[PDB]
RNA sequence: CUCUUAAGGUAGCCAAAUGCCUCGUCAUCUAAUUAGUGACGCGCAUGAAUGGAUUAACGAGAUUCCCACUGUCCCUAUCUA
RNA sequence: GCAGUCAAGCGUUCAUAGCGACAUUGCUUUUUGAUUCUUCGAUGUCGGCUCUUCCUAUCAUACCGAAGCAGAAUUCGGUAAGCGUUGGAUUGUUCACCCACUAAUAGGGAACGUGAGCUGGGUUUAGACCGUCGUGAGACAGGUUAGUUUUACCCUACUGAU
């Protein structure tokens, strides 16, 4: 998790696999990402790994910019559909999966992000609370 | 510059490994100029001069024998396929001599443009003619009709099937490929006359190196990856309705109104309309492929479906009109 | 208006660029990870040469596919958009070739930069296991 | 000039359902392709009614890719006769 | 394929911190070759899916020792097999190569584990096409395509129940 993460997160419900395609939110130009693999995965066989909300990812863009595509780059997701669970009990889910573009360090490639941003994902990365403008 | 070498002094000796020396050194030595001029402009630009001990020694054999060599070019952008010092060379005898190079496929260009392009080479009081191939100034275009030959010429621009409006009788091979015709062939006909030609070379045209335009037949068209240049480049010309025209498709509304694309889109938005016209899609995700759909309209461009045409020695604004 | 925020002297542009174009030459750098000398193998009597595994290329000296050859060579350079990777000369009976690299690496922020390096490639000789082995006597099919 | 008693692969096409070497070489599609397509061709051993090449349409024909679609899969669960 | 003794000599001068001659003894059946000993009046023959267990010649993890081991990072080494050792592209594939994560992506066995457990892509019938051979029927361990996978209610074992 510590690739640049702050924090220890708590569990989130595991939403979007490898072979996902979910929406980007940042201006970099990017208009979807294809995720392929996951960082902190664990290895059980047959088990394709999984990425939740604040998550750090390997990523490929199918869409946009052509200068960015053909090339695998570090992504962190901002909004899952899965409905995972606060410790305060509450369930919440958005309506489309979304990432965004970064650097192994946690830096991100764009200026702002589009749609609201989860906090789970805000308070683990600086650098995305900086950019964003909606926090749930 | 300098482009060809020399042919130094057959001289009737003897000493077959000294006839080999005396033009092996020429080689390497030859080839000491290209890269004097490798350097001297920055430390990048470089056009395709190639490297090759039996090619450059096979061209020893024919043009002396010839003793009279003549050129073949294409008619869409004639400066880049003459050679410089070709004419500077083909003087070291003191015999028969003066190539006095020619034109070819000159079956595209229209009317008020010939004369004025004429007006080019008869201005530098230089010797040319007009010959469609395939099918001073009082001439428009002169037929089939108009001591050894020599028979040079650049990659497929042509050359191989030149001698079909001749003979017409397919002696040598020929196809859309820059490296087809080797291993020259003195093809007799006419027993007064021999003709013979050579295997295809590439000479040092450094005017035109990077941002250029030999992308006609000199890189392998079939064998590329840059897809952007050797496609932006039409883009920059035939307007926006002659693709529109042929095709029948659909670019662009002139969305992108800032300095990113505006007038004359780039090659991003017009080959995403063909291929996505087309079907031709990556493999994971639907997304236009341009790589492969440039190298269905590049291979349109040269052919001489997509035309057009170089402007006066001047930079002038639009001299082709469709 | 900016400073160069590593010397400080350097008032840049505005354009979306970094610290000067001193401070980036002299202590960034994007080509890491290669080794400038690289040993491959040659063959003496049928004049051939390979990658460590793999079936000999049979490519003539200054030949296209020496450039085939030598990207496919274990380097990082196909990590990063390759380009102008055109031939430099080098005397033949000195044994040795010469090739300049250009690759984009990315500074700190989208920021791209040009980068003019070079490598030399170096040979040595073999015999050609194939080309021996054959010349002994073993079972026949 | 020719050698075998005759002629000596023409137009065309190709790692093709024909290509051993072979996962041929180059480019492209892919994050990655022994696959697929385009091109090259001294082609183990292509080839002209033992028919060659191209072909719109048709095909419970063989093969590759994409959009949509989904318990095929992640990863199993539940209901009925 | 692995190990041990001699170790020319390479390893900033500093024969083993490490790599490597000449050889030499010798191990395992997890490799080919050789035998034809068991099956020719049925031992169902490739791979993969699944599932369990065992071995150690340890990839990681734990504890130690030595290093041209300051730290950091590595290498070698000792006990040690308790626990774990992947997701994917191409390929029928075992093998291989590549992408990516990962603490790690170690090697092997159980009738080359496992078809009344599955599948049937491949091989291995008959149909048919090409190339080469042959006068011809026909051959090719060469390429391509299509092509029926059976039975448990018995004994034991095992799981659970009286
Ligand atoms: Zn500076
Ligand atoms: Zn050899």
């Amino acid at each position: 998790s510590g690739n640049g993460a702050q924090g220890t997160k708590f569990r989130i419900s595991l939403g979007l696999p490898v072979g996902a395609i979910m929406n980007c939110a940042d201006n970099s130009g990017a208009r979807n990402l294809y995720i392929i693999a996951v960082k902190g995965s664990g290895s059980r066989l047959n088990r394709l790994p999984a990425a939740s909300l604040g998550d750090m990812v390997m990523a490929t863009v199918k869409k946009g910019k052509p200068e960015l595509r053909k090339k695998v780059m570090p992504a962190i997701v901002v909004r899952q559909a899965k409905s995972w669970r606060r410790r305060d009990g509450v369930f919440l889910y958005f309506e489309d999966n979304a990432g965004v573009i970064a650097n192994p360090k946690g830096e991100m490639k764009g200026s702002a992000i589009t749609g609201p941003v989860g906090k789970e994902c805000a308070d683990l990365w600086p650098r995305v609370a900086s950019n964003s403008g909606v926090v749930v | 510059d300098l482009i060809v070498p020399r042919r130094p002094e057959w001289n009737e000796g003897m000493s077959k490994f000294q006839l080999d020396r005396q033009e092996k050194e020429a080689f390497l030595e030859w080839r000491r100029k290209l890269a004097h001029l490798q350097e001297s402009n920055e430390d990048l630009l470089l056009t395709p001069f190639e490297r090759n001990i039996e090619v450059w020694k096979q061209l020893w054999r024919v043009v002396e024998r010839s003793d009279l060599v003549v050129q073949i070019v294409d008619a869409r952008n004639p400066l880049l396929f003459r050679s410089v010092d070709l004419e500077r060379y083909v003087k070291e005898s003191d015999d028969r001599k003066a190539n006095l190079l020619l034109v070819n496929k000159a079956d595209l260009l229209t009317k008020k443009q010939r004369i004025a392009w004429a007006k080019y080479f008869i201005s530098k009081n230089i010797s040319f003619t007009f010959y469609s191939a395939l099918r001073v100034m009082e001439k428009v275009k002169i037929l089939s009709i108009d001591i050894n030959i020599g028979l040079v010429g650049y990659p497929n621009v042509g050359k191989s099937s030149t001698i079909n409006s001749l003979v017409g009788a397919k002696k040598v091979s020929v196809s859309s490929t820059p490296g087809k015709t080797k291993h020259f062939q003195t093809i007799k006909l006419s027993d007064s006359v021999m003709l013979c030609d050579c295997p295809g070379l590439v000479f040092p045209n450094f005017a035109y190196n990077k941002g250029e335009l030999v992308c006609n037949g000199v890189l392998p068209i079939d064998q590329l990856r840059d897809y952007i240049g050797p496609a932006g480049l039409v883009a920059e010309r035939i307007p926006k309705y002659y693709i529109e025209a042929i095709y029948g498709i659909h670019i662009q509304t002139k969305s992108r109104d800032e300095g990113g694309n505006g007038d004359i889109p780039t090659a991003q938005e017009l080959l995403v309309a063909y291929a996505r016209a087309r079907g031709y899609m990556t493999q994971g995700y639907g997304s236009a492929d341009e790589p492969r759909a440039s190298r269905y309209i590049l291979k349109d461009y040269v052919n001489g479906k997509l035309l057009y045409v170089n402007p006066p020695p001047h930079l002038e604004d639009d001299t082709p009109y469709t | 208006t900016l400073l160069c925020c590593n010397c400080g002297t350097p008032i840049d542009g505005s354009t979306g660029l970094v610290m000067c174009y001193d401070c980036i030459k002299l202590t960034v750098d994007i080509t890491q990870g290669i080794p400038r000398e690289a040993n491959i193998s040659f063959c003496r009597n049928c004049e051939r040469f390979l990658q460590p595994p793999g079936q000999w290329i049979r490519a003539e000296l200054e030949s296209r596919e020496l450039l085939a050859i030598c990207l496919r060579r274990l380097k990082g350079l196909t990590k990063v958009r390759l380009v102008d990777a055109s031939f430099i000369w080098t005397e033949p009976h000195s044994r040795r070739i010469r090739i300049k690299l250009t690759v984009q690496g990315e500074a700190m922020t989208n920021t791209i930069i040009q980068q003019t390096f070079e490598v030399e490639y170096i040979v040595i000789a073999m015999q050609c296991p194939d080309c021996a082995r054959s010349y002994t006597t073993n079972t026949w099919r």
